[PDB]
């Protein structure tokens, strides 16, 4: 049924904001927005969401990860 | 691996599923990196009844850089010049990968309803706007009928 709409919205929410291909796995510190894969995150000097300066990127394993 | 393609395809699919009011966008030509957009002048603007065509050109490092968006339809407005260039913060300094063509289109609509006279691309229109709003609307309406209808 239309669980599909929900499950797909969830899956697309887990995709990197920038490249739209890799699973998100990085947070901008200190602000905490978690919207990118490691490669796109490394290239953003300020957070795309809140525009806070990025002091450093912390790897994150999203609790919602499969395999 | 430099592909803006996936990001563009995703934006396109999202925009077409939930399009901003008064707006439409779709791909044009062969170029996946080009879209055409259309804006129907809002009802509470001097541009009502007018149809404005825009080009959307994505740079190759999109969305690290903003899309290039320009009116091809002629318009009387302080924030848009005769080349169709749009003076809008999020198309320049305030761009971020969190924004989208959809959101920019919405802001352009907002700008049609409420020009920003503090950001003139077209000095003499910006002052007709601040000095005499009633003549502004008269001229904006005349140009809409002449060039956008
Ligand atoms: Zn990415
Ligand atoms: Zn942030």
């Amino acid at each position: 049924r239309v669980l599909q709409e929900k499950l797909r919205k969830l899956k697309e929410a887990m995709l990197c904001m920038v490249c739209c291909e890799e699973e998100i796995n990085s947070t901008f510190c200190p602000c905490g927005h978690t919207v990118c894969c490691e490669s796109c995150a490394a290239q953003l000097q300020s957070c795309p969401v809140c525009r806070s300066r990025v002091e450093h990127v912390q790897h994150v394993y999203l609790p919602t990860h499969t395999s | 691996g430099a592909m803006a393609l996936k990001r563009i395809q995703k934006e396109l699919s999202d925009l077409q599923r939930d399009p901003p009011a008064h707006c439409s966008a779709g791909p044009v030509g062969d170029d996946l990196f080009h879209w055409q957009a259309t804006i129907m002048g809002p009802p509470d603007s001097a541009y009502q009844g007018g149809v404005f065509f825009l080009t959307v050109h994505f740079p190759t490092d999109y969305p690290f850089k903003p899309p290039k968006i320009a009116f091809t339809t002629k318009i009387y407005h302080p924030n848009i010049n005769s080349n169709g260039s749009i003076c809008l913060d999020i198309l320049r300094s305030q761009w971020s990968p969190a924004l989208t063509v959809s959101k920019v289109l919405l802001s352009i609509c907002s700008l049609l309803c409420d020009p920003n006279p503090d950001d003139p691309l077209v000095p003499d229109i910006a002052q007709i706007y601040k000095s005499d709003k009633e003549k502004y609307n008269r001229h904006a309406r005349e140009w809409t009928q002449k060039y956008a209808m």
